[PDB]
């Protein structure tokens, strides 16, 4: 009934030293009924990284239409959207359906191509931007990821560190939610290489 | 939530908490609540995050559009005017309560709107779920003819009295200081009283800790010439 | 089940270095009509014990009976009555607590909401706080309904942790008390002018004060105050 | 009443010339100069504010305005057409672009915006 | 949750899982959803928790009287019965169970009970019963024979219970085994779905569809 | 409607699709065919609510076909499924949603691969090997998970899915009058008409 | 709310206490509850704050732009502007208005707006929560044709009873003068009328 | 219509090791966005070298706890004060519990001590008297954020040896008391970030065989 | 329904109106609300006319009982005994009840009983739903010590000015007087209360 | 429980009751007795609710039973079906009701007769030539209304009766997993092994 956890799903993004990370599992369900194991909620418009967790057809109909809208911005811009750029137009596109809202928990991560800062951002389902320095979660175990992260996170990890702290974070908050898991993908950002790992976890 | 406005000598001061929650858990722990209509008129919200925001802007825009037009510095009874018509139309369904303070030509005001389009005028207000743990130390320490220094240390009290007392609200103090003829002075985390202590340990894993299946490059170049 | 019709609001209260203090106003409200304006809702029980009720009227008046029948229970065949075996604070409480959560357990509340306030045999300050849940939990401040949104966080800024008691006077704590009492009144829809306040010191013994009222009230700045945004005059 | 104009205005001669754009050229050509220079560290923009009588206030009339804090504009023409044009362009800077991305418009988008509503008065009824 | 009780030439299998959920959050992964009644009878555990836990150890409490008072192991019959009368008594009251009593004597041989919280009593030789029953049967029921070896019978219960704790959201944690004989059950181990998988995943085939 | 179950194999896919329809207290029908061809090698099966089904499938049907005419061209299963995926998530925030779940199969000649796509009355899309609506895949995924290779033939695709089909007439309380079973493949879709 | 208009010889006197409550709670303890439409044309807000404002707001720009055509209104047709807001809007608004004025040719006119958007042209109105508890007292006490002192007594005695009775009710006593002299403001503070 | 119940909030963990155990909880008590109290202890010594916690709404914990207390005094009166054992002790909390099965007590219950070997011993109670030994529990407010941190620091959940890749688990080595003490202080810590009824205090009760020991720790209290 | 009880120097009035209705109808114009529980112990009854003739009936079988044993009660002792209805029946009544009481001793009493059960002993009560009207009437014009003469105005002027504004009440205004002399009962009709 | 049919032919009654065992989502069973024998000539079938059914079967056969040993006699299947039906109109007034319908065939020795009595939940008795309970009767009642006789063979009240099954069969939606048969007549009770 809840929209928000039909399908189930998380996500959760980190700051390193000129780096940031971003994680998220890979379930998708009706319910109790396991139905994906390959649903990724990680996407990219260039250099800028979403994710995205609640209604899947919600997830899937706003990566075509941040796709749509970052494809024009590039056209017309000639160059492509940063971080900072891309989590306004998120928050407007969201904003602009307030009263009919797509039931959805973003998050933005990235590195400005030109200052080299890296960037998270997080929205609620409306638009309400969350710019945290430290860590972003979302999903339907964004309690167990709040409670992981405030503990294992420490600031200016190296990018090879930051990729153990951020997948424990994930992987033990997903084991504690039902309707999470199934495998998990890690991306480590930096500047000029971006590395995707996919993370060997308990299938149940 | 705890927001306060408190008037002064020469101007007008308000201040802020900066903790933003869902539910019982906090979301953000250095929330910025003090928004930014025109130079010189600033507001801080509470209710609804993201109608406190938007409404912000959209008035801000529309304040902006209007200075350009009129060649006049901005209003702040033309910010509420606009702002309690705007949430009136929507009959309280756009959950923004806000505490509207500047200065202008005509002189210093402090002004509350709650979300259904009512408009207050006062000396000292306070707004949010901290609000009655603030306008308890208002009504104690409130004087007509306050100096700049006594209504910062007022406002910063009264958001204090939130922290500390009101669940909702916590972390840190947030003022900005609208004086008359001068430059609006924002002044983020003016109190920073609640810093983590040192953790008993370090949760920094060994290398090679988390077990992976594959590994991959991520092509986020366009495509190469040649 | 019921509803509360005949209802008393705030008591506030707080540990001093030698005592507690405890406060009430003296309304019944009859919904948003302030309907008796002579209701005492501080009771003392001897003369180490006050205990301050707010919410349910009648069931507050239900609450004086079992508090005055206990007092006449504890004389029977006890010769010590007014000396060793005495009503101590701590068993006016336990009793209270008792019947407030085997009430609710019935489904039948007392709707009120209590603070018993005193000093034990060895001078300690006694301070804590029951409800209609039979819900139960002390603290250097305590204080019912409005007064526990506005009267803890100017009382808790004299008595902020336990460490803070010794270091605070009977003065200092009374003038607390009584601004908190005057930021309900302008602030509380359901409060009176009128209260009473009650101090049980260790030394001293425990002095009743009838017929307060708020004073020294800020109102003048409201004269310049037009309109709700544009008005000029 | 209604608008019953609904039909073009401007139209192509047979030799291909758009008359009526050509008549507003012939217009600006006798405007008031204005100029441009662009340096490594700057812009400027200059005009000549050619005061219609000298009991009129000049300052009161602006040839130069902003359109964003980094971003103005000077004209030669009609003056009044350029007024309006100015209002449109401050809004569509924010309606087109800072209520979407929360920041101003490049000089080259914000350029494209007025040469869009410039065409659309070369076309529309 | 899944459980599953099937009667076989060998006895009986029981096995379940191990999680319990709030909602969406993981309570516990480390349940224990087998009664142990007494060293002959086995319960298992679905619907409310406390309900299954108290009643049974009750049962447990009952058939040791009964054997004190007539000399005697009490039968499956008798023993189901008097839990499934309890609970009909408590009718309409809101206790949830749905439990499969199992037993193995001398005059009834290997014996299952569904026992219900709606006064349900059934005698039969498989049962499934939980959030992840459908997916426990798919493999009991196009896998069962009644000549299965209790090495194979134990082996299609583990497999039964992973095949649900996979798929079922609310399913999963660790597997639980036991095989019921004439004299007495006897536990075969606690088994990790996490490590169970992979372990399966390799060595059976199963799972191409999962990526390890 | 109630069961359609789907499988991909090595070289094409197989969609089930039972044969009842029921109004309520009688089976009005029970040879019901739950299916509609969009395009020469993809096909659609379909369950949901009474005539929003069949409104919906027909509806596709005509915008594929007049694609393919307009076009000269098949659309691959990927861009039909996208298109059917965009009608339902379209449909989900109307004053009136189709309430209608379907499988697409498709056997796409470009790559030369079988493809299963299955699409809820919400517009979520997964790819899959094999896929069901409802309750069908409460019975029959974990004999899918068992069973279950990339390489299988077609006729091992139709003995997996008559085991499925046993499961779900033994442990189903529902008669759903036996399945109407079609393959799709490099030479187009074909009905199997004994099962 | 505890609000009311009375005329008497030489105008009227809008009458009014400043508690805004939501719920227990006195959100402002100071507020200004009545509202200038025109120069001499004033009212009495009760009901929604939000509805009143946005209706008093509104009839101050009808009036402003009807004295720029037609020169200075009479107060029945201030009074019409506003019941043909609150009568046409009666299903989404919750006011309940008193229009007072000063004309030089009428002299001063009362005129009550109860919640369903009816028109009642009355000596003196009473209006708020804390009216019912003055209505025997100002049946009683009210007289035609009393002097501006006369009236600031009745208005000062009957809201300081509807004060003392009504939670909702409290504050300050504020009063506005309409006379032919012009526009005079009046303040009493609790100290003063508690103790009459 | 009257709820008899109500939220008192409160987190609450209980930790066993090798030959001690702890239990632990934060001393705040809330209702609402109020803070009633910001030292109303939680986990009490209930006498025999147990120590418990009944939290969740307090009124309901409050007389659990009370009972239990009196349990173990009627105990001793009744088997000549014969020690009651921790196991012995959970059975009874079933039956205190589930005998108000249709009118419950709306707490979640801890106890902590040593079982009849000396080893540490930790039962888990939901609010109707299902219970089990476990070796870490969280329960109230902030159990969420907690019990994953405590899944991947005290059994090392999800974490394997270095070099191995996943093919060797991070072995199971036995933590001391100085050591899950500072895992309760950062649970806590980091819980008191995160979740705004959780703060002021935590009060630690150790179990060993040489008694019941209390420690205190300052919380932010905002 | 309007009833008061007011304490004067020789003892104590009871007054009421004497209108019951059924919705809008008028069921009965000539109600006696003054019901007599001992020779000079009266009560005025508002609310469920059921519950309230109930109670005042058990009350009189106590206060004779009492009386057959310990002779004449208090009028404490009788609102007490109402009290205990009242309060520990209060989840099946909807009774608020004054009571009024003349001793030698004591003299003139009034208690009031509210619906919740509470009892509240004043120098003189009003209630049912024309009360509400005239708080601020009866709290201007009380004074302690009135005569007979006094008394009996301050009753008809004040229940002539609720029985004006309740829909509720009406008909005439009966009146008890408790005194040493003995009791006395009186009657005004509207043709003399209407245009006081 | 679902399905139970009665038909009372010349010389006995014949009862046929659905063999599933429906909890919910699964068919937990496909083998179930819906009967009990009250005594050597009489036997009761039902239906209802879950739990209910059974209590309340074995509750009345162990009455029956009782007195047949207190008396050294056999009661009639009139007194045994009046005997039901008063247990059950005591029970519609009860806190908890019996949600059991059930039909009583009995073979009276005396007059030498065979007696069908349908009785439901409320208590509501009527003798038949033919019964059912729930929705057996809609699908089952037009064709015992036109093949019936009262002179019927026990053979030919069996092969009526397979046509009503395999009318139920054919347009109920729920698989009711066929019917055990028992006859009753002078002889006692016996179960049909092969239907
Ligand atoms: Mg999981
Ligand atoms: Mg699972
Ligand atoms: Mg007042
Ligand atoms: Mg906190």
């Amino acid at each position: 009934s809840d929209p928000s956890s039909i399908n189930g799903g998380i996500v959760v993004a980190m700051t390193g030293k000129d780096c940031v990370a971003i994680a998220c599992d890979l379930r998708l369900g009706s319910q109790s009924l396991g139905v994906s194991n390959k649903f990724e909620k990680i996407f990219h418009y260039g250099h800028v990284f979403l994710g995205i967790t609640g209604l899947a057809t919600d997830v899937t109909t706003l990566n075509e239409m941040f796709r749509y809208k970052t494809n024009l911005y590039k056209l017309k811009e000639e160059r492509a959207i940063e971080p900072e750029t891309f989590t306004q137009l998120v928050s407007s596109s969201l904003y602009e359906r307030r009263f009919g809202p797509y039931f959805v928990g973003p998050v933005v991560a990235g590195i400005n191509s030109k200052s080299g800062k890296p960037f998270i951002a997080g929205f609620d389902l409306i638009g309400c931007i969350d710019e945290a320095k430290d860590f972003i979660v979302s999903g339907t175990a964004s309690d167990q990821l709040f409670g992981m992260c405030e503990s294992l996170y420490e600031p200016n990890l190296e990018p090879e560190d930051l990729f153990e702290t951020i997948s424990q974070a994930l992987l033990n908050a997903a084991d504690r939610d039902a309707l999470s898991g199934w495998g998990a993908v890690v991306y480590i950002i930096k500047k000029d290489e971006v590395v995707k790992r996919y993370l060997k976890m308990r299938q149940d | 939530t705890t927001i306060v406005g408190v008037k002064f000598n020469n101007g007008v001061v308000i201040a802020a908490d900066t903790r933003s929650t869902q539910g019982p858990i906090v979301a953000d722990k250095n929330c910025a609540k003090l928004h930014r209509i025109s130079p010189k008129i600033w507001c801080a919200g509470a209710g609804t995050a993201a109608d406190t925001e938007a409404v912000t802007q959209l008035i801000g825009s529309n304040i902006e559009l209007h200075s350009l037009y009129t060649s006049r510095e901005p209003r702040v009874v033309s910010a509420l005017q606009m702002l309690k018509q705007h949430l009136f139309k929507y009959q309280g369904h756009i959950g923004a309560y806000l505490i509207v303070a500047g200065v202008d030509p005509t002189g210093s005001h402090l002004f509350s709107i709650h979300a259904h389009g009512s408009t207050d005028v006062g000396y000292y207000l306070s707004l949010g779920s901290g609000s009655l743990a603030a306008m308890a130390v208002l009504e104690s320490h409130w004087k007509q003819d306050l100096t700049k220094e006594e209504a910062i240390k007022l406002a910063s009290d009264a958001i204090q009295a939130g922290i500390w007392n009101d669940l909702g609200s916590g972390s840190n103090v947030d003022v900005c200081v609208m004086e008359i003829g001068k430059d609006a002075e924002y002044l983020r985390n003016y109190l920073t009283p609640n810093v983590r202590e040192e953790k008993q340990k370090s949760y920094k894993f060994p290398r090679g800790t988390t077990a992976v299946l594959k590994e991959s490059i991520v092509n986020i170049c366009d495509i190469q010439e040649e | 089940t019921q509803q509360p019709i005949v209802t008393g609001t705030s008591v506030i209260s707080m540990k001093y270095d030698n005592g507690v203090i405890i406060a009430a106003d003296n309304l019944g409200s009859y919904g948003s009509l302030l309907r008796f304006n002579g209701v005492e809702r501080l009771i003392p029980v001897g003369d180490n014990t006050v205990v301050g009720i707010s919410g349910d009227i009648s069931d507050m008046q239900h609450i004086e009976r079992l508090l005055k029948d206990l007092v006449t229970e504890n004389a029977y065949d006890n010769p010590l009555a007014d000396a060793e075996e005495a009503l101590e604070p701590s068993y006016i409480f336990e009793y209270l607590a008792t019947v407030m959560y085997q009430r609710r357990s019935k489904m039948n509340p007392l709707w009120n909401a209590i603070i018993v306030a005193g000093v034990q045999s060895n001078g300690d300050q006694f301070l804590r706080y029951v409800n209609l849940l039979g819900v139960t939990y002390s603290s250097p401040t305590l204080a019912t309904g409005f007064g526990a949104h506005m009267a803890n966080p100017l009382l808790r800024k004299v008595v902020d942790r336990e460490s803070d008691i010794p270091k605070t006077t009977v003065q200092v704590a009374e003038e607390a008390i009584v601004n908190a009492m005057r930021v309900l009144y302008y602030r509380d829809a359901r409060s009176s002018r009128n209260f009473s306040l009650a101090i049980i010191d260790k030394n001293t013994g425990l002095t009743f004060k009838k017929n307060l009222q708020v004073e020294n009230m800020k109102w003048d700045f409201a004269k310049d105050i037009k309109g709700y945004g544009t008005q000029k005059i | 009443m209604t608008d019953r104009y609904s039909f073009s205005l401007t139209t192509f001669s047979p030799s291909g010339k758009l008359g009526q754009i050509d008549y507003a050229l012939t217009a600006v050509k006798q405007g008031v100069t204005s100029l441009g220079i662009k340096a490594t560290n700057g812009v400027v923009i200059a005009t000549e504010k050619k005061s219609s009588s000298p009991l009129a206030m000049s300052e009161t009339l602006s040839k130069v305005s902003l359109l964003t804090p980094d971003i103005g504009a000077v004209y030669s023409g009609m003056g009044p057409d350029y007024r309006v044009l100015v209002d449109k362009s401050r809004k569509v800077a924010h309606t087109s672009y800072k209520r979407i991305y929360g920041e101003y418009p490049p000089t080259k988008l914000l350029v494209s915006e007025v040469a869009k509503i410039m065409q659309e008065a070369t076309q529309s009824g | 949750t899944t459980t599953l009780a099937f009667r076989f030439q060998g006895g009986i299998i029981v096995a379940v899982d191990s999680r319990a959920t709030a909602g969406n959050w993981v309570a516990s992964q480390t349940v224990k959803k087998v009664i142990e009644i007494n060293p002959f009878l086995l319960g298992t555990m679905a619907g409310c928790a406390a309900d299954c836990q108290f009643w049974e150890t009750w049962l447990g409490s009952q058939c040791r009287l009964h054997e004190l008072r007539e000399k005697e192991r009490i039968s499956v019959a008798a023993a189901s019965k008097i839990l499934s009368n309890l609970v009909y008594q408590y009718k309409g009251a809101g206790l949830s169970m749905g439990t499969m009593i199992c037993g193995y004597t001398r005059k009834e041989g290997p014996t299952i009970y569904y026992v219900d919280s709606d006064g349900t009593r059934l005698k039969g030789d498989i049962f499934c019963v939980g959030s992840g029953q459908t997916f426990a049967y798919g493999v009991l029921d196009s896998n069962y024979k009644w000549d299965l070896s209790v090495e194979d019978a134990l082996y299609l219960g583990k497999r039964s219970i992973l095949a649900a704790a996979h798929r079922d959201a609310y399913s999963g944690g660790s597997v639980n085994l036991y095989h019921v004989t004439e004299d007495g059950w006897i536990y075969h181990g606690n088994h990790d779905v996490g490590e169970l998988f992979w372990k399966v995943k390799e060595e059976e085939g199963s799972f191409n569809n999962v990526i390890g | 409607m109630d069961i359609i179950l789907g499988i991909r194999v090595q070289d094409s896919v197989i969609l089930a699709s039972s044969k009842a329809v029921t109004r309520g207290i009688s089976v009005l029908k029970d040879s019901d065919d739950k299916t509609r061809q969009l395009s020469p090698h993809t096909l659609m099966s379909f369950a949901g609510e009474a005539g929003d089904t069949v409104q919906f499938a027909e509806y596709i049907q005509a915008n594929i076909q007049l694609y393919s005419i307009r076009e000269d061209y098949e659309l691959s299963p990927q861009a039909v499924s996208s298109f059917v995926r965009q009608e339902l998530a379209k449909s989900i925030r109307s004053r009136r949603p189709y309430q209608v779940n379907v499988l697409i199969g498709g056997y796409d000649k470009k790559k030369n691969k079988p493809e299963l796509y299955q699409i809820d009355y919400l517009g979520t899309k997964v790819e899959l090997p094999y896929g069901a609506h409802g309750y069908s895949g409460f019975y029959t995924f974990s004999l899918l998970d068992h069973h279950y290779r990339p390489d299988m033939t077609t006729e091992e695709g139709l003995d997996l899915l008559k085991l499925c089909v046993q499961e779900l007439e033994k442990r189903m309380p529902m008669d759903f009058k036996g399945v109407i079973v079609k393959i799709v493949d490099k030479d187009g879709i074909r009905q199997v008409d004994d099962f | 709310t505890s609000i009311m208009a009375v005329t008497f010889k030489d105008g009227v006197i809008l009458g009014a206490d400043s508690r805004t409550t939501t719920g227990a709670y006195i959100a402002n303890r100071v507020t200004d509850k009545l509202t200038r439409v025109h120069d001499k044309i004033w009212c009495c807000r009760s009901g929604s704050a939000a509805d009143t404002q946005a209706i008093a707001d509104i009839v101050q720009y009808h009036l402003e732009l009807y004295t720029s055509q037609y020169g200075t209104p009479s107060t029945e047709t201030a009074a019409s502007v506003f019941k043909e807001l609150c009568y046409e809007n009666k299903d989404n608004l919750t006011a309940g208005i008193i229009v007072a004025g000063y004309d030089d040719k009428n002299k001063g006119e009362v005129y009550t707006i109860p919640l369903g958007g009816s028109v009642h042209k009355l000596p003196y109105a009473i209006a708020g929560s804390g009216s019912t508890f003055i209505y025997g007292y100002c049946d009683k006490n009210f007289r035609e044709n009393m002097s501006k002192e006369e009236t600031v007594d009745f208005i000062k005695h009957s809201l300081s009873q509807a004060i003392k009775w009504d939670g909702s009710s409290g504050g300050v006593i504020r009063m506005v003068v309409l006379t032919a002299a012009g526009v005079e403001r009046l303040i009493f503070y609790p100290d003063e009328y508690e103790q009459l | 219509q009257f709820n008899p119940y109500g939220d008192n909030g409160g987190t609450i963990l209980g930790i066993a090791g090798e030959d001690f155990a702890v239990l632990a909880g934060d001393t705040r008590n809330i209702t609402d966005y109020s803070i009633n109290s910001r030292y109303e202890p939680k986990v009490f010594d209930c006498g025999d070298n147990i120590v418990m916690s009944a939290n969740g709404f307090a009124a309901d914990g409050d007389a659990l706890v009370k009972r239990f207390k009196n349990s173990v005094k009627w105990y001793h009166f009744d088997h000549n004060d014969k020690k009651l054992s921790i196991n012995s002790a959970a059975r009874n909390i079933q039956h205190l519990l589930y005998g108000k099965r249709f009118f419950p007590y709306y707490v979640h219950t801890i106890i902590a001590g040593l079982d009849e070997d000396g080893k540490g011993a930790v039962y888990s109670f939901d609010p109707v008297g299902s219970y089990e030994r476990e070796q870490c529990r969280a329960g109230g407010a902030a159990a969420s954020l907690i019990m994953p941190f405590l899944d991947n620091q005290v059994n090392f959940k999800n974490q394997y040896e270095p070099g191995t890749n996943g093919k060797v688990k991070k072995p199971l080595k036995y933590l001391s008391v100085e050591e899950v003490i500072k895992l309760v202080r950062d649970s806590f810590t980091s819980a008191t970030e995160r979740h705004i009824q959780v703060g002021d205090g935590l009060e630690i009760l150790i179990v060993t065989k040489d008694g019941v020991r209390k420690e205190f720790y300052e919380l932010k209290r905002d």
